[PDB]
C-alpha cells in the first residue's frame, strides 16, 4: 500500500513557462517504476513517458521526465496551450499498482469582478412541493472562492451544492452554480433570500436581494 | 491497437454489474501483456480495481479484496468484470488499457463508458422556468436561466432560440450535481438588454434533446427597461 | 404601463422665431415617438428630438422651430405622442385669441 | 488649458388649458438660453422679487467656430399663484452681467 | 572616514580648472591606500582620470596621457587637481574615494561638485509663456508647462501657485538640456479640468529660484468652462 | 586597455525576483580583481564587493557575486524597491583601472495609453528671434519610444534633442521633453507644426496639429 500525494493541487501557468509537477510517494519504489499519464477532460487518457527513463511512441522532446527515489520531477518546456489539463503520476511497482491525487493546471489571468445574478423559483415548481434558488456567478478569476447563504440573518450549511465549470477556451475564466434546495413549507415562512460573495477582487461583499412574490 | 467499452449504462445498486473490454489486434499468448481496469468519479481521481497478467495469474486491490471477480476468454477476446454489491457513491467511468512490457504500462487505452448506479429509473426531464429579477442597477446586460430536474443519465445539451425560429449563442453551460440521487443541471445566457427592450419577444423557448424524452418549455421574460 | 403627461409650452404674450417643447415625463417603458403637426398637416423638417434623459420614470423632449408670423394667426401644433399603441393628441392656440 | 458672447433669455409660459392633475393643478416653466460662450450662468429663480429655494431642477448643461452651449430649467408653480398675476423672472448671471427677462399672462 | 570636495563652479574652457578632495581622519603612511578621480557626465557611465599610490608613486590615463598633473600634500590633508586645455564636452562632476587595502577599491566615496565648463557668464533664466492648443477632443486633463531657457547652472526648482497664494502639486518636472551652450528646462503640471472650470482666475505664476536671479512671469489661462 | 561592456543595456525586473547582470571584459583578469559598485541617481556611489569574492562591510547578504576569468554574473535575490538603481563592474587589474556602460533596470509595469500635448510657442518669445515647439509625452511605458516631426509632409532631423525624465516612484511611468528649436524666419514660413508619436499600445499614430496664430 503506497499513498501518492501530488502538492499543490493547483498552480497557474503561463504559455511558454517551465511548469513543475511533484509527486511525493509514501515509500521508496523498487528501480524507479514510477509513470506519468495525460488525461483530458472529456477524451481518454494517453501514457506520456513509462518508467520515469524513457520516452513512448507520439510524445514530443519537450517532456522531461527526471527523479528517483520518492522525488519525481515532471518539467516541461514549452508548454503548448493545448496542454492545460490534469496529469497524474502512477507507479507499478507494489503489487497492486496505485494512483495518486493529481494536480490542475490553469492560465494565469488578471483579476476580474463576477456579475451574480440569483434568480428566485418561479409559481410552476412551487406547486410540486419543492423550492430551489440558484446563485450563478460568471467572468470570476480564480476558481478560489467564497458563497454564503444568508437568509433572516442566518447561514445555512450542510444542504447547498457547489458545481462550478471548466476554464473557458476564449475567456479563460469560470462559472460555478450555488443552488439552495429546501422544502415548500421552508419557503413560505422567510422573507430575504440572497447570497454573498467573497472576491480578492471587490473590496465589500455585494448582496443581491429581492421580497417573496414582489418582483 | 484499439479497445472498446459497451455495457449497461443504468444498473440499480446491490444488484450485478457486468462490462466488457472488447479489444482486437493482438493475443494474450506473449510475456509482460495484461488488461486492468481503472475508474473515474466525476471529480475525483483514477482509482485502480484489478489487474490480471497471463499464464492464468491474476491479481485483486487489498481495499476490494474478495469484492471482484476476472474471468478471461481466449475465444472471444474479451474480458468480463463481475461486480457485485454496488454501491451509489461508486459511480465512476471504468476503462480498461493494454500493457506491451514490463516498462511500458497502460500505454493504448480504450473509449470508456458511463454507468450510473441509482435506485431511479429513468424519468423524462422536467424543466421548470426561471424568472430573472434585476432591480435597482440592471448593469449591463440581463440573464435568463432554464432550470432542468429529474433527468437520467447527464445526456442533455443546452439550445437557446428566439422567438421568430433563430439561434441563441449559449457557451455557458453548468454540469449536471447529484440531488438526491437524481442530477439538476442549471444553464443560462448573456442577452444584452438592448434587443430585450426594443424587440416584441416576450419569451423565448428552451429545447432540449434527451433519449428518454424530448421536452421542452419556455420561459417568460419579465424585462427591466 | 402609464399614459404620459403630455404638455405643450407657448411662447409668452409679451413677444418672445421661438421654439416649441412637448414634454412627456413619467412615462414607461423608455421608447416613445414623438412627432409634430401643422394644422393638421404632416411636418417633414424643422425640428429636433433631444436624447432621453434619466429623472424608474424618463423624460423626453422636442423643440421645433416656428415663426412669430406663424403663431399668431390662429394655428394649431399638435404634438402626437405614440406611446404602446395609444395616440396622445394635444391641440393648443393663442391665449388672448 | 476666444470667443465672448452674451446669453439670450428664453422664457416658456405654460398655455390657457396646459393645467392638469388634481386641484390645485400645477404647471412647470423652463428658462433656457442657447448661442453663449462661455457657460458661468447659475440658475435662478425670483418670484415677484422673492428667491425660490424649493420646487426647481437644475439639468446640467449639454452640448449644442465658437462652441455653444444650452441649459433648460423647470420650476414647478401653482395654478392659484398664476391667476394672480405673479411676474416670473429668470435671473441670469453670466460673467456677472444680470440678465431679467419680466414675463406675465396679460395681454 | 568622510570625504568633501570643493571648488569653483563656473569656469571658461581652455584655462585652468582646479579641485581640492579634502579628507580628514586617515592619514597616507601605510600600503595599499589610494586617492581617486571618478567623473560622470549627465548621461553617461562613469569615467577614470588618474589615481596616485603612496612612496611618490603615481599613473596616468593612456587616453588623456600628458594632460593630468597630481600634486599631493602631507600637510593640508588634500591633493590638488591641475585640468588643463578643457573641453566644453567634457563636464561632469568629479568625484573621489580612499581605498583601504589591496582588495577594498574605493570604499569611502565623497559628496562631489558640479563644474560647468561653458564659455557663457552666469545670466538670469529667462522665463517665457507656453499657451497650450488642445483642439478637438479636449481628452480628460490639460497641462500648462512653464518654459526655461538662458540660465545656468541647472539650479532651478520649478513651483506652481494658484492665484489665491496657494500650492499645486507640480511633482513632474523635466531635467535641462544642453542647448547651444546654455541650458533650457520646461515643466509642466496636470491640472484637473473641474477645478479650473470652477474657479474665476484668469492667470498662473510660474515662481522659480535661482542664486543668479529671482525671476518670475505668469502664463495666460484663457480656461475652458 | 580593457573594454568592459554590459549588456543588456536595460531589462525590466520584479518586486522579488532575480535580477541577473552580466560584465563582458576584453581580456583576463589577474585574480579575478573585479569589483561591483551601486550608485543612486542623486546621491554618491558606494562600494558593494571588492574583488567579487568578499562583500564588504555593511552590504546585506542577498547580494551574490561569483564568477571568474571573462565572466562576472552578479545575483541578486529579494530585489528591494529601494535598489532600482544602475549598477557598474569595475577592475582594478589593468594598470589603470577602467570601468564600462552600466545596466538600468526598472519595475514591470503594464502599457498604457500616453497623452501627448503640444504647446505652441508664445508671441513674447518670437520677439526674442527664436522659437521652439515642445512635444511632451506622460504616463507611457516603456521608456523606448519614437518622435518624428512632420511640418509640411518634411521630417525633420539633427535639430531635436530628446531629454527623459527617471522612473516615478507612485506611477513608475516616465516622461520625455522634445524641443524643436529654430529661428525666426524659419517659423513664419511654414503653417502646420507637430509631431508624431508611435507607442506599443497604440494601434495608430496619433498626430497633434494646430493652425498658426488660430489658436
Ligand atoms: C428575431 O428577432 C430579433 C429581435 O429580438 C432579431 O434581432 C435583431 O436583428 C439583428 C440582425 O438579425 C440582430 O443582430 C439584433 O440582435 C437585432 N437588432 C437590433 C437592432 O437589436 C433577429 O434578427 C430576428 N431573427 C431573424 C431571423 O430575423
Ligand atoms: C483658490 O482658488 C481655487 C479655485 O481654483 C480653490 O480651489 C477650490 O477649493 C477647494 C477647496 O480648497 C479645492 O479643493 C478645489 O480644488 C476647488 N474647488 C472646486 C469645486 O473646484 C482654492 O481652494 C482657493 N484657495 C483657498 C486657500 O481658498
Amino acid at each position: 500500500e503506497i499513498v501518492l500525494t501530488q502538492s499543490p493541487g493547483t498552480l497557474s501557468l503561463s504559455p511558454g513557462e517551465r511548469a513543475t509537477l511533484s509527486c511525493r510517494a509514501s515509500e521508496t519504489v523498487s528501480n524507479d517504476k514510477v509513470a506519468w499519464y495525460q488525461q483530458k477532460p472529456g477524451q481518454a487518457p494517453r501514457l506520456l513517458i513509462y518508467g520515469a527513463s524513457s520516452r513512448a511512441t507520439g510524445i514530443p522532446d519537450r517532456f522531461s521526465g527526471s527523479g528517483s527515489g520518492t522525488d519525481f520531477t515532471l518539467s516541461i518546456s514549452g508548454l503548448e496551450p493545448e496542454d492545460f489539463v490534469v496529469y497524474y503520476c502512477q507507479q507499478y511497482a507494489s503489487s497492486p499498482r496505485t494512483f495518486g491525487q493529481g494536480t490542475k493546471v490553469e492560465i494565469k489571468r488578471t483579476v476580474a469582478a463576477p456579475s451574480v445574478f440569483i434568480f428566485p423559483p418561479s409559481d410552476e415548481q412551487l406547486k410540486s412541493g419543492t423550492a430551489s434558488v440558484v446563485c450563478l456567478l460568471n467572468n470570476f478569476y480564480p476558481r478560489e472562492a467564497k458563497v454564503q447563504w444568508k437568509v433572516d440573518n442566518a447561514l445555512q450549511s450542510g444542504n447547498s451544492q457547489e458545481s462550478v465549470t471548466e476554464q473557458d477556451s476564449k475567456d479563460s475564466t469560470y462559472s460555478l452554480s450555488s443552488t439552495l434546495t429546501l422544502s415548500k413549507a421552508d419557503y413560505e415562512k422567510h422573507k430575504v433570500y440572497a447570497c454573498e460573495v467573497t472576491h480578492q477582487g471587490l473590496s465589500s461583499p455585494v448582496t443581491k436581494s429581492f421580497n417573496r412574490g414582489e418582483c | 491497437v484499439t479497445l472498446k467499452e459497451s455495457g449497461p449504462t443504468l444498473v440499480k445498486p446491490t444488484q450485478t454489474l457486468t462490462l466488457t473490454c472488447t479489444f482486437s489486434g493482438f493475443s494474450l499468448t506473449t510475456t509482460g501483456e495484461g488488461v486492468g481496469w481503472i475508474r473515474q468519479p466525476p471529480g475525483k481521481a483514477l482509482e485502480f480495481l484489478a489487474f490480471i497478467y497471463w499464464n492464468d495469474a491474476k491479481r485483486y486491490n487489498p481495499s476490494l479484496q474478495s469484492r471482484l471477480t476476472i474471468t478471461k476468454d481466449a475465444s472471444k477476446k474479451q474480458v468480463v468484470l463481475t461486480l457485485t454489491n454496488l454501491d451509489p457513491v461508486d459511480t465512476a467511468t471504468y476503462y480498461c488499457a493494454r500493457t506491451s512490457g514490463w516498462d511500458i504500462e497502460f500505454e493504448y487505452w480504450g473509449q470508456g463508458t458511463l454507468v450510473t448506479v441509482s435506485s431511479g429509473s429513468a424519468s423524462a426531464p422536467t424543466l421548470f422556468p426561471l424568472v430573472s429579477c434585476e432591480n435597482s442597477s440592471p448593469s449591463s446586460t440581463v440573464a435568463v436561466g432554464c432550470l432542468a430536474q429529474d433527468f437520467l443519465p447527464d445526456s442533455i445539451t443546452f439550445s437557446w432560440k428566439y422567438k421568430n425560429n433563430s439561434d441563441i449563442s449559449s457557451t455557458r453551460g453548468f454540469p449536471s450535481v447529484l440531488r438526491g440521487g437524481k442530477y439538476a443541471a442549471t444553464s443560462q445566457v448573456l442577452l444584452p438588454s438592448k434587443d430585450v427592450m426594443q424587440g416584441t419577444d416576450e419569451h423565448v423557448v428552451c429545447k432540449v434533446q434527451h433519449p428518454n424524452g424530448n421536452k421542452e418549455k419556455d420561459v417568460p421574460l419579465p424585462v427591466v427597461i | 404601463e402609464m399614459n404620459p403627461n403630455v404638455n405643450v409650452f407657448v411662447p409668452p404674450r409679451d413677444g418672445f422665431k421661438s421654439k416649441l417643447i412637448c414634454e412627456a415625463t413619467n412615462f414607461t417603458p423608455k421608447p416613445i415617438t414623438v412627432s409634430w403637426l401643422k394644422d393638421g398637416k404632416l411636418v417633414e423638417s424643422g425640428f429636433t428630438t433631444d436624447p432621453v434623459t434619466i429623472e424608474q420614470t424618463y423624460k423626453v423632449i422636442s423643440t421645433l422651430t416656428i415663426s412669430e408670423i406663424d403663431w399668431l394667426n390662429l394655428n394649431v401644433y399638435t404634438c402626437r405622442v405614440d406611446h404602446r399603441g395609444l395616440t396622445f393628441l394635444k391641440n393648443v392656440s393663442s391665449t388672448c385669441a
